């Protein structure tokens, strides 16, 4: 490609301590390009937060972001580093690394971004739940009590592909994530074949399968 | 600010005092980055270096040319603010970039006080000009040959 | 500094016309050596980095599609979508960058507008395990409902309720363009047992009437 | 297909006080060798973007072009202000130009130094931008009528570089050239 | 890739002018610089000149001002060099080349130098017209070594101007053969002679044929070895 | 402007070898200045160091170039068989002066020359010259000695040498002694002798003749 960039993976630290993650680039003209970023809050817009030179490490920071982090450029692998001196609730965002060749020049090739949160991590607890009577039903499974996102999910282990709804996480009061899954299915097939909610968490590595039936 | 330094040209002490008691910099820097202490040397208000120096001035400052107070004073002919300011710490081996040392223009108009007064706290003879003289053919060449015996001797 | 507002803030348009977004700046975005506007217009389709579409204000980066256009001027600009399709829908993004610093606006949404459908309303409690477990979570579902405004309350014994729910709603649906959504209600065992009858209640601009779904515990 | 090798690729370059002009026009501009060549080590480029400009076309494509000290090399730049930039150089603010700058200590730095490479560095006034003056007219320092005579009283504005292989790694001679793509209001201007 | 092109071979009579002609392809010819250099047979080079390509500015060594000039046409993408004046010792061969040494526009002084060449173009004067060449043969003496091998020759002379084809047995004889680089003498004409070794098998058994053929003056003779 | 020497001339090295030619001026001239041609036998020139200090377009690394203030040198460290020509330095700071041209050669063992002598037949006697040839085989290197000895005196002005390039199958060299001399003073003579001297062979080996034989 014209330009290629990588960035760091997940992260998830205490509040209070340092970060240090890394965006670097690889192709054919790269010493024209300046290195901003720019925040994304969960559900919101967007927002820069600094821009530097990879060469002689000019930089220049936005007027309401000046003091709270730290920019550097290393220009022996290419790199621009960005490092968090105090970590707060306000840092769980993503973040991506954005290339541009010149200053008043658009921001045009972007990298994959890189997740930032803080929380405890805990195993999950995942709970079947049945309807009753009619057309069409609605079973659904649970998953509480888990950290961090995302949560793979799957119905007879991946044997049906059609009707089901994920549940996207919302933080609720005291502190932690949960999820629901609903499938709806006609009546008639109730009764004929098993139900197995599969549910994988690659963080904390756990595969559990459940089977559903329905209560009368 | 700027005014103390043409009020340096007239040599009115009251309005430096009236001045510098409202809270006026000591360090100030005018549009052509010169201190006022050259002027004041070049026009020989002693009372003037006295009082300013009294609340402790820059002794040691220096302009783009690297020139000190002690060298123009020195050339003026001026008696008690070279003491003054040998008194108060000001070094005599400083030299400009080009390397012009005080001995020079002490020999420049045979100003005979200077000469011994830099002698007894230990006055330089290393001095280096272009082709490397020393204070000796500088103080013999002005004509006046009695002022590098001096030197001579003590050397 | 200058500061960006954009207009609307939500859109909803039906499939096979022109799609209008609005950008307002505060200083003139011309620069003095070169006539051209310096406002750029980003997309952003959910769970992708943000992918640029125009540059300078009035150029196509290439490898794009040509259905796109961008007017304005001073300080005011336009972005015009022609025949939007299925696969356009994102959320957009314009920002100027006449001098440091540069600021996006809020964001604007961009959803395919139709019919008004039915929806299914159903309703859940939970079981055994979760009794004890220790809580009890009651949960509200409302499914392939059209428009997203859709008003969910419950009712505990007759009696209302405060900071007892937690709403959540799922993105566009690729078959259909339909949407789920939840309302949960969790409570302590020992207000569990103290409460028998629960309802939930439904209202829509695509109901008659608001619908109720109300049983008493363990029937 | 125009002077693009001709004002990079020689070999003398004059010193900064006195520093040359090229204007270059009525070509089509290769800049694909402007972009990987692996040896221009500050191409810091402004204002414009080097990559799709090639849709764009303009006239007065001012390029000017020296020999500066390593070190201060960064001090060359839109509104940034220091010793060179105050006195000899200064590129004026709301800028459209781009700047190169290399490394090229192998050629122009020989044993007991390379005594040709003067510059300027007192001034009275100021310079106005995109201006040179070149004057070797003496300063009187004192009240002492000076003649043609160097002395305490009289300075030479200009002062001579010292170039060394040993010498440090900012202090290696580094040569500049600056682009500055400029254009008017008149229509029916001839392209690039 | 690019292509350089010059004209045949010239012989000439002291007092014209002669005019040669390069052709450059495979690049926009109005960005580098035409350079012409002269070698003498077996010296070195000496530099005839630089020609730019827009400004028509030129650069000549200071050895001929006035007997050499040389004019470029960016339209056929071509170069004329006429030398006049012409003495009896410019016998050599001429170069044109493309220029990285000055620049086409500006004309400084920038690094690097000639980095394309031409198949060369030859040049000959001399008071003398074309003439036939005359051979003799030149066999070895009886008294050869058995235990080694014997030399037999072909000398021609009055040969002018070159080359000649010189071939053994109708070309069948390929091993062996030496032809020598012609030599001048004071008449100002020219000599060349063959040689071939052989072992003394042949020398009783088999009679040798020695024939060589002048193109230019499209001359054609044979000659026979016998033992003497 | 400038002048310019190289030395030796001949510097001939064994296969396999580095070859450390100079350079060397009179006056200063910086490392940007300078360029090494080279002359392929029976071929046309091309370029070889552009800058004094890199190599053109398609240009193998065995060939560097180095040096500065009046002394440049290239260098080849490997000598692929394909490598043998001429060399040329040639400057163009201020106008342009070409060097002298070094041949590079194969050194192998020692050669021993073989000496032929023949005269010339009647038929050429009935024209109005005379020729007599003497011709030197397998020798090394190229510098060698012959005379004429027209009853054993000295001649000057009527004999004609010529030597062919290095040879590419066996690497030797054959040498060619013409003497032309007119008609009328031809018959004047009868004992005619060619002596040949080279390092290579120790005795100074002397071919005498008569035309009666
Ligand atoms: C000043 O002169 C030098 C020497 O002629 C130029 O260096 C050469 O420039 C050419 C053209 O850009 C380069 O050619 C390229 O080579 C690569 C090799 O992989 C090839 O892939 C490209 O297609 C192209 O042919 C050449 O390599 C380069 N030589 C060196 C040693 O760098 C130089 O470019 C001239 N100045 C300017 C600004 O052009």
């Amino acid at each position: 490609t014209q330009m290629q960039l990588v960035q760091s993976g997940t992260e998830v630290k205490k509040p209070g301590e340092s970060l240090k993650i890394s965006c670097k680039g690889s192709g054919y003209g790269f010493i024209t390009y300046w290195i901003g970023w720019v925040r994304q809050m969960p559900g919101k817009g967007l927002e820069w937060m600094g821009i530097i030179y990879p060469g002689d490490s000019e930089t220049r920071y936005s007027p309401s972001f000046q003091g709270q982090v730290t920019i550097s450029a290393d220009k022996s692998i290419n790199t621009a580093y960005l490092q968090w001196s105090s970590l707060k609730a306000s840092d769980t965002a993503i973040y991506y690394c954005a290339g541009g060749s010149g200053i008043s020049t658009p921001m045009d090739v972007w990298g994959q971004g890189t997740t930032v949160t803080v929380a405890s991590t805990k195993g999950p607890s995942v709970f079947p739940l049945a309807p009753s009577s009619g057309g069409t039903a609605a079973l659904g499974c649970l998953v509480k009590d888990y950290f961090p996102e995302p949560v793979t999910v799957s119905w007879n282990s991946g044997a049906l592909t059609s009707g089901v709804h994920t549940f996207p996480a919302v933080l609720q009061s005291s502190g932690l994530y949960s999820l629901s899954s609903v499938v709806t299915v006609p009546s008639s097939s109730l009764g004929t074949q098993t139900y197995i909610c599969n549910v994988n968490h690659k963080p904390s590595n756990t595969k559990v399968d459940k089977k559903v039936e329905p209560k009368s | 600010g700027k005014k103390l330094l043409e009020a340096a040209r007239a040599g009115q002490d009251d309005e430096v005092r009236i001045l510098m008691a409202n809270g006026a910099d000591v360090n100030a820097l005018d549009l052509f980055g010169v201190t006022p202490l050259h002027l004041a040397a070049e026009r020989g208000h002693l009372e003037i270096v006295e009082v300013l120096l009294k609340n402790g001035a820059d002794v040691n400052a220096g302009d783009a040319f690297g020139r000190t107070p002690l060298h123009l004073a020195a050339l003026g002919g001026h008696l008690e603010i070279v003491e003054v300011l040998l008194k108060n710490g000001a070094d005599v081996n400083a030299c400009d970039l080009y390397g012009v040392t005080p001995l020079h223009l002490a020999a420049g108009l045979g100003h005979l006080e200077i000469v011994e007064v830099l002698l007894k706290n230990g006055a330089d003879v290393n001095a280096q000009d272009k082709f490397g003289k020393t204070a000796f053919d500088i103080s013999i060449d002005n004509g006046n040959e009695d002022l590098a015996e001096i030197l001579q001797s003590s050397s | 500094d200058i500061q960006l507002t954009q207009s609307p803030d939500s859109l909803a348009v039906s499939l096979g016309e022109r799609a209008t977004i609005n950008c307002k700046s505060s200083q003139s975005v011309l620069y003095s050596s070169i006539n051209k506007n310096y406002l750029a217009w980003y997309q952003q389709k959910p769970g992708q980095p943000p992918k640029l579409l125009i540059y300078w204000a009035s150029t196509r980066e290439s490898g794009v599609p040509d259905r796109f256009s961008g007017s304005g001027s001073g300080t005011d600009f336009t972005l015009t979508i022609s025949s939007l399709q299925a696969e356009d829908v994102a959320v957009y993004y314009c920002q100027q960058y006449y001098s440091t610093p540069y600021t996006f606006g809020q964001g604007t949404k961009v959803e395919i507008k139709r019919t008004v459908a039915a929806p299914s309303v159903f309703i859940f409690p939970p079981s055994d395990e979760q009794l004890k477990s220790g809580t009890a979570s009651v949960v509200c579902l409302l499914n392939n409902f059209y428009p997203r405004e859709a008003k969910v309350q419950w009712k505990v014994d007759n009696a209302l309720q405060s900071g007892n729910s937690q709403e959540s709603v799922t993105e566009q649906d690729s078959k259909d363009s339909t949407y789920s959504l939840s309302s949960t209600l969790t409570l302590s065992k020992a207000d569990y047992e103290k409460h028998k009858v629960y309802a939930c209640e439904v209202t829509h601009q695509g109901l008659s009437s608001p619908v109720t779904k109300s049983f008493n515990r363990g029937e | 297909l125009c002077p693009f090798g001709e004002v990079f690729n020689a070999t003398r370059f004059a010193s900064v006080y006195a520093w040359n002009r090229k204007r270059i026009s009525n070509c089509v501009a290769d800049y694909s060798v402007l972009y990987n060549s692996a040896s221009f080590s500050t191409f810091k480029c402004y204002g414009v973007s080097p990559t799709k400009l090639n849709d764009l076309c303009f006239t007065n494509v001012y390029a000017d072009s020296f020999v500066i000290r390593g070190d201060e090399v960064r001090q060359i730049a839109p509104g940034q202000t220091g010793k060179i930039a105050d006195y000899n150089y200064k590129l004026p603010d709301d800028f459209t130009g781009c700047v190169i700058a290399w490394n090229s200590n192998n050629l122009d730095s020989k044993v007991g130094g390379n005594y040709n490479y003067l510059y300027r560095l007192f001034r009275k006034s100021n310079l106005k931008p995109f201006e040179r003056d070149i004057s070797t007219e003496i300063y009187q320092a004192g009240s002492t009528p000076c003649n043609g005579v160097e002395g305490f009283n009289c300075y030479f504005p200009l002062q001579s570089y010292g170039f060394q292989p040993t010498n440090g790694v900012g202090y290696q001679p580094y040569r500049v050239v600056v682009l500055s793509f400029e254009l008017l209001h008149a229509p029916a201007t001839v392209c690039g | 890739q690019v292509q350089l092109v010059q004209s045949g071979a010239e012989v000439k009579k002291p007092g014209a002018s002669v005019k040669v002609s390069c052709k450059a392809s495979g690049y926009p010819f109005t960005s580098y610089g035409i350079s012409w250099v002269r070698q003498a047979p077996g010296q070195g080079l000496e530099w005839m000149g630089w020609i730019s390509t827009y400004n028509g500015n030129t650069n000549y060594a200071q050895k001929f001002q006035g007997r050499v000039t040389m004019t470029t046409d960016t339209s056929t993408t071509t170069g004329y060099m006429e030398l006049r004046r012409l003495r009896s010792d410019d016998t050599a061969v001429y170069y044109c080349a493309r220029d990285y040494t000055r620049g086409a526009w500006f004309g400084e002084s920038l690094i690097g130098g000639f980095d394309n060449w031409g198949q060369g173009t030859l040049v000959t004067v001399s008071s003398a017209s074309t003439k036939g060449p005359s051979v003799f043969p030149l066999a070895p003496s009886s008294k050869s070594t058995s235990g080694g091998t014997a030399a037999l020759g072909c000398l021609v002379k009055d040969y002018f101007p070159e080359p000649v084809t010189v071939s053994w047995n109708s070309g069948a004889l390929t091993s062996g053969v030496h032809t020598f680089p012609a030599v001048l003498q004071s008449s100002g004409l020219y000599s060349l002679s063959s040689v071939v070794t052989v072992p003394s098998s042949s020398l009783g058994t088999q009679t040798y044929i020695c024939n060589v053929n002048h193109k230019p003056s499209n001359t054609k003779v044979d000659k026979k070895v016998e033992p003497k």
